[PDB]
């Protein structure tokens, strides 16, 4: 079940392939803007691209099977880039939300008060990430696409061998 | 079960590789062996078309699939349909007749006939290739034979023409290779180059447009499209007339065949985007070449610009999205392959006697040479879109395909219909003038030109054997159209709402 | 506007219920055929003329020329289908049911003839074409 | 010796460059990637442009070698993921035969003739058709002409470049390969001159002699390779993607 | 101070088995492979964080596991004791995942490391945290 009501709705268009990916489906993410306003606003603004920079053309740069997919690095694409709409980093809001299971979209940070533009979608229950990562969304549609991204073959690191690229990101009004 | 198409492709080049085992001098044994190979291959294609090709089948036929390279997922894949069998038969016919008409060649006859058989094999391999990289390889496999034929048996400016030809074709074909790489790597799981599975592929609009541009640059370099046509006048004007048969009858149609097979079939959305801009380009190409032709004093350059003008009707039939337009484009392909080759052959044979180039000094040739005058006049009439010939019915069917087209509404349908009409006013204006500057009038010729000067039995047979199908198609066009009415419909089936 | 932007329009559905009950359209219809817009009188004249053209198809029926029978049947069938739709849509309300019934019978005969052609059965083709022939004669008698 | 330094020096230096840019310098890939991209683009551009203005055969082959090395550099640039090092070999294996054949023909021609200028290569087809045929085949393989080894080697090198998203590198490689036809065709254009007035006296007094000689065997082990490896480009890569 | 920003999700927590040398460790995953051999090159994956859980280094950042000769003092003493073992620490096995808390005297000591151009990578007297993962023993050929 959903931990909170969905205020704003965002969606991704996932493309897998090399060098130009083929579209595989749509991933719809509902944002819990009531509990975490700043993080949800940051994610929505990066999805729409109103600030100039956004998730369009970015890639899911870290995939661990049966654990998590992680992306949101439009700057460098290796995990060392990404800026929020406020600054380079912004403070962790609060940790009332919990990694309740698959489809949980949370913030990936270098540490406390170091949230940026990088997010990760969990595919299993991760109760060890609570009080350390800001959970701000839930995947509503396209979980099969998320599992398809997870099943991608990976190199010696965790980068997928085939580039999983977000072709077009935005909002779906409801 | 038997590999018919593989045997057809392999046989000419494999037989020509053995032409160097002959220790004989001269050209007699070499040319008779080459014509034996050409006629055996022609009979083989005739057997294939008679017994294993079904014109009512819109699917691929006689397919053969052998995996050659695993990394590219690259297969030697061959297959024929209603689109390819016409060009294949035309290739065999024109190449055999060009081998027959290249008989006075006594300098390096072995290499000449080997290159002719290699050209045979390469053209047939292109026209029956169902793999994108195999298509690209067979496309590239003619840069060297045509270069050698031009540079060793051409005219006065043969070397510059050969260099320009090979550099222009390489410049187009690198864009062809980029398009091949882009289309063959779009697969999400594994690369694929088979045309059958690529005909169902779905692309975004921008990527489809980019791939279409990458293929269209190559197909506009090969099939002469303004302004990528500048290699053709000096390439065809300064080439051997036997090589001019293949250049103006077979190699020019390869760009159109690639346009139907790849641009029209594999990428229909980008083709629908680009076709209205192709119509204006084709009409301006007709007008531009039909106006450039009177400005050429050279006879062969005038014929080459006439070929550029005649390619505009093929471009129009391609861009007009109807079954009738595509049928007219195929009919014009066959008609031009029957007309331009014979015109170049007659020009070369006439030059072998008169030994003059510019039209303002070749008066009175009709007095010592009446039969070549008759053949030249008849093939000019065929060029003139005269009824009873294939050119008239091809242009008429292209006009009907434009008039019946649903993509364009009224005013462009007028301004294009008027457009090519201006072309068939300009097409007489030089052509008859050409004849008037090449055969009419009186000149005092030598007594030795009274006998053993006209066309012999061989040249008469060649001209008659290319002229007869022109009349046979101009009387009954469905001798050709019935081979491709079905498959063209399938090609059109992707252009409507689904 | 100069040219259409999207894909070309397909088979426009008839608004007189002359199509097949299960599918809403007939099998012999071909997309991409140019039909000239004349009106009810011109559609009636073309309907009669093309019924005569299809009754001129006895010679084409044979073991070797069934594909041309199918091609001519599809071409003329699309033409008379849309002409019949045009003339029923402009007919008086009292005359619409008999015209619709005649069109339905004619198009069922067209489907049966095409089905017989597909199996390459010549006596079946001849019998279906005889039924089509009496229906076409009825069509020209009605629309003279 | 220059043929040896053309084939042996590039193999060892390519191995050292691959083992010094991947094993101890993988953390700074974004720097030596740019360095190698500049080093390759400049190499093809300034090795194929100057080779078309050469009057000496060995110097033209030098500019040829410094042009073909840029194609191999793309294999390092793409990396081991999208094949890559498997495209360094299966092209260096090609390149060895291409250069050693096109240098063996030069060795025999110079020994029987006594010259190095390209203008003295005119009319060799009339004197020695076998040597002219072999040299033409080696040069056409050097230009990436279709039925010969260089064409498949270049499309293998460009497939991995396109797969890695290096459109600029592949485009420059294709444009420089187009430029790389005018030479490797100029020599053939000289070789097929039947004009006795343009034939240098260097080849007029040319004796082929009725003996085989060792270089003929050495380049018959080569000319039959650069043409008949074109089907066998599936046996070679499965030995080169097996390494990692 | 000169911390390169790397966004990585955290690892499961532990109870730290403190030893005589001051090192703390836990076995997140006990490896089923060969234990870390002495004087041998091994590839491991690590995520080096400072105190206050801020990551300053990671082998995932470079894209491949780090190769080091273990057991002969080519790394800091805390990493050697965590991986190779000894002094109450069992050796790690192939496939094993282990957390490590290196005190300052087992790390870089009271001297900052990587000092150049007005900043240093590691501050003085810093306790380091390592989520090491023994990927395997080094081999010339990969699968
Ligand atoms: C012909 C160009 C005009 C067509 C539309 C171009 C457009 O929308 O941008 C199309 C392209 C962008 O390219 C886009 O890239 C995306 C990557 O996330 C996806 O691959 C898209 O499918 C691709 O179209 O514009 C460019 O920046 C490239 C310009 C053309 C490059 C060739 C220069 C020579
Ligand atoms: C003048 C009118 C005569 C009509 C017949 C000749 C057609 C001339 C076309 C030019 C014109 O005026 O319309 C110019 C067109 C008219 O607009 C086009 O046509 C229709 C509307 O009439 C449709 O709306 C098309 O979608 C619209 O693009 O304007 C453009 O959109 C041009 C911009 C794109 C130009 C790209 C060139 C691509 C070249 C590739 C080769
Ligand atoms: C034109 C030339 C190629 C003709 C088409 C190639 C297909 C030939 C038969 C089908 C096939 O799978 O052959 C497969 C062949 C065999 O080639 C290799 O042979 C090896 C045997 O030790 C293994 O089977 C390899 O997997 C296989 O690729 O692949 C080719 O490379 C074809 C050309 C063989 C060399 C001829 C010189
Ligand atoms: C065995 C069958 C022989 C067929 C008749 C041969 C006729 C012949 O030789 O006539 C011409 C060759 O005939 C043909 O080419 C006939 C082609 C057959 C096509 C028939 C169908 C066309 C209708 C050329 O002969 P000539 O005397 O005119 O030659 C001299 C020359 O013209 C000037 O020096
Ligand atoms: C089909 C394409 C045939 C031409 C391309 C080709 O294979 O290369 C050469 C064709 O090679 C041959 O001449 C054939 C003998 C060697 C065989 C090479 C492969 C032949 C074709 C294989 C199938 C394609 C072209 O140059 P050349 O050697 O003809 O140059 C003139 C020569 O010096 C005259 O002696
Ligand atoms: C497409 C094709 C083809 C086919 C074709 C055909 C199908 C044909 C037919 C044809 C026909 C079925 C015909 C009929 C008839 C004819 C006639 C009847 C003729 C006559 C003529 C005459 C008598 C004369 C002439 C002349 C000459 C020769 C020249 C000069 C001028 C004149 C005109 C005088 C081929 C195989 C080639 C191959 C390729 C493809």
């Amino acid at each position: 079940p959903l931990q909170s009501k969905v205020t704003n709705k965002v969606y991704f268009d996932i493309s897998i392939g090399n060098p130009v990916g083929k579209l595989v489906g749509r991933v719809v993410i509902g944002l819990f803007g009531d509990d975490v306003p700043q993080t949800a606003e940051n994610f929505r603004a990066l999805c729409t691209g109103e600030k100039g920079f956004g998730y369009k053309g970015s890639a899911f740069h870290r995939v661990i099977k049966d654990f998590m997919i992680q992306g949101g690095d439009f700057d460098k694409g290796n995990g060392t880039g990404g800026k929020s709409i406020y600054g380079r980093t912004f403070k962790d809001e609060n940790f009332n939300l919990t990694h309740t299971g698959p489809g949980t979209v949370s913030m990936a940070n270098a540490g406390p008060n170091t949230n940026g533009s990088q997010f990760f979608i969990c595919t299993v229950k991760t109760p060890w990430l609570d009080n350390r990562h800001v959970v701000f969304g839930q995947v509503l549609e396209g979980m099969d696409i998320v599992k398809l991204i997870e099943s991608s073959e990976t190199d010696r690191g965790d980068r997928p061998k085939k580039r999983v690229v977000i072709s077009e990101c935005g909002e779906l009004p409801a | 079960s038997f590999p018919w198409l593989t045997t057809i492709v392999v046989l000419p080049i494999f037989a020509g590789s053995l032409i160097f085992l002959f220790p004989h001098r001269g050209n007699k044994v070499i040319r008779w062996y080459t014509i034996c190979i050409s006629m055996i291959e022609l009979l083989l294609m005739t057997y294939v078309f008679f017994y294993h090709f079904q014109p009512d089948d819109p699917l691929i036929q006689l397919v053969e699939d052998y995996k050659w390279i695993n990394f590219f997922d690259f297969h030697w894949r061959l297959g024929i349909d209603g689109l390819s069998i016409g060009p294949i038969l035309l290739t065999g016919f024109i190449t055999t007749l060009a081998t027959l008409a290249a008989w006075p060649v006594t300098r390096n006859s072995q290499l000449f006939h080997f290159l002719m058989l290699a050209m045979y094999s390469a053209q047939i391999g292109l026209f029956s290739s169902r793999d994108l990289l195999l298509f690209f390889i067979m496309w590239e496999l003619e840069l060297i034979p045509v270069y050698l034929l031009l540079s060793m048996w051409g005219g006065k400016k043969r070397l510059y023409s050969a260099t320009k030809f090979i550099l222009y074709t390489a410049g187009g074909s690198i864009f062809l290779l980029m398009g091949v790489l882009g289309v063959g790597l779009y697969g999400s799981n594994e690369p694929t180059l088979n045309l059958e599975t690529l005909v169902n592929q779905s692309y975004p609009v921008a990527l489809e447009i980019i791939f279409y541009i990458g293929f269209f640059i190559a197909f506009a370099v090969k099939l002469p499209i303004i302004p990528l046509h500048t290699w053709l006048p000096d390439t065809h004007g300064e080439a051997h007339y036997s090589t001019c048969m293949l250049l103006a009858g077979i190699l020019l149609k390869m760009g159109a065949y690639g346009l139907v097979r790849i641009n029209m079939e594999l990428l229909p959305h980008a083709h629908s985007i680009f076709s209205p801009w192709l119509m204006i380009i084709g009409t301006m190409q007709i007008i531009y070449a039909a106006s450039t032709s009177p400005g050429q004093r050279n006879l062969k350059k005038r014929i080459a610009y006439s070929s550029v003008s005649h390619m505009g009707f093929i471009i129009i039939g391609i861009s007009s999205i109807t079954d009738t337009g595509l049928n007219g484009a195929i009919l014009q392909i066959i008609s031009h392959g029957f007309i331009g080759a014979a015109l170049f052959f007659l020009a070369g044979t006439s030059y072998d006697r008169i030994r003059l180039v510019y039209l303002d000094e070749m008066g009175g040739i009709a007095i010592p040479m009446p039969k070549i005058f008759t053949l030249f006049s008849s093939f000019s009439m065929a060029s003139l879109a005269l009824p009873g010939m294939s050119g008239f019915i091809a242009e008429l069917i292209v006009f009907f395909g434009l008039i019946t087209s649903q993509k364009y509404l009224l005013i462009p349908k007028l301004l294009i219909t008027f457009g090519m009409a201006i072309g068939m006013i300009l097409t007489p204006i030089y052509l008859l003038s050409m004849s008037r500057q090449m055969f009419y009038g009186y000149k005092l010729f030598n007594i030795s030109n009274s006998s053993f000067f006209d066309s012999g039995p061989r040249e008469l047979f060649v001209s008659t054997s290319i002229f007869l199908p022109v009349i046979g198609i101009g009387v009954y066009p469905d001798l050709v159209l019935s081979l491709s009415v079905e498959k063209v419909e399938a090609i059109l089936s992707n252009y409507f709402y689904r | 506007q100069l040219w259409l932007d999207g894909p070309l329009p397909g088979l426009r559905p008839a608004e007189n219920k002359i199509g097949n009950e299960e599918t809403g359209t007939r099998t012999f219809l071909k997309k991409g055929i140019y039909m000239a817009n004349i009106g009810t009188k011109g559609s009636a004249l073309r309907l009669r003329k093309y019924a005569f053209d299809l009754l001129a198809m006895e010679d084409l029926i044979g073991q070797d020329t069934l594909n041309y029978v199918r091609r001519y049947l599809r071409f003329k069938g699309t033409f008379m289908y849309y002409d019949f739709d045009k003339v029923i849509s402009a007919a008086p309300v009292a005359d619409k049911p008999p015209l619709t019934n005649l069109a339905n019978r004619l198009f069922d005969n067209f489907e049966k003839l095409q089905e017989a052609v597909k199996l390459k059965d010549v006596p079946l083709t001849r019998s279906c074409y005889d039924d089509t022939a009496v229906t076409l004669q009825e069509v020209m008698n009605r629309m003279a | 010796v220059v043929a040896f330094l053309s084939v042996t020096s590039k193999v060892a230096a390519s191995a050292s460059a691959t083992r010094i840019f991947d094993i101890p310098f993988y953390f700074s890939s974004n720097e030596w990637h740019l360095l190698l991209e500049i080093l390759a683009i400049l190499s093809m551009i300034l090795g194929n442009l100057i080779a078309i203005t050469q009057t000496s055969m060995k110097r033209m082959l030098a500019y040829s070698s410094i042009g073909q090395i840029g194609y191999v550099i793309i294999g390092i640039i793409v990396g081991d993921s999208n094949d890559g090092y498997a495209s360094m070999i299966t092209y260096m294996l090609f390149y060895i035969s291409m250069n050693l054949g096109t240098f063996a023909c030069i060795v025999l021609f110079g020994l029987r003739t006594g010259t190095d200028n390209i203008r003295d290569y005119a009319g060799l087809y009339t004197k020695d058709p076998f040597l002219a045929l072999s040299l033409a085949l080696c040069l056409l393989s050097l230009g990436g002409l279709p039925p010969l080894a260089g064409f498949f080697g270049k499309i293998y090198l460009f497939w991995c470049g396109w797969q890695a998203g290096l459109y600029f590198l592949v485009l420059i490689g294709l444009l420089t390969s187009v430029l790389s036809i005018y030479y490797y065709l100029k020599i053939i254009k000289l070789l097929m001159t039947g004009r006795n007035q343009e034939i240098t006296p260097h080849v007029r007094n040319y004796r082929r002699s009725p003996l085989r000689s060792k270089n003929s065997i050495e380049f018959s082990m080569i000319v039959c390779v650069i043409a008949s490896t074109i089907p066998g480009i599936s046996m070679n890569p499965i030995i080169t993607i097996a390494q990692d | 101070l000169r911390v390169e920003y790397y966004a990585t999700t955290a690892e499961p927590s532990c109870e730290l088995n403190l030893v005589r040398s001051g090192l703390g460790y836990c076995d997140l995953v006990v490896g089923s492979g060969v234990p870390a051999p002495y004087n041998t090159l091994i590839n491991v994956h690590y995520t080096a964080r400072f105190s206050d859980e801020t990551v300053f280094d990671s082998s995932y950042k470079r894209g491949r596991p780090l190769t080091m000769r273990i057991g002969v003092g080519k790394v800091i003493k805390g990493l050697d004791q965590g991986i190779f073992g000894g002094d109450g620490v069992p050796p790690m096995q192939v496939g094993g995942k282990r957390k490590l808390r290196i005190p300052p005297h087992l790390g870089y000591g009271p001297e900052p490391a990587g000092c150049f151009s007005g900043d240093c990578n590691v501050p003085a007297n810093a306790t380091l945290l390592y989520d090491v993962t023994f990927m395997g023993v080094y081999s010339g050929n990969r699968a």
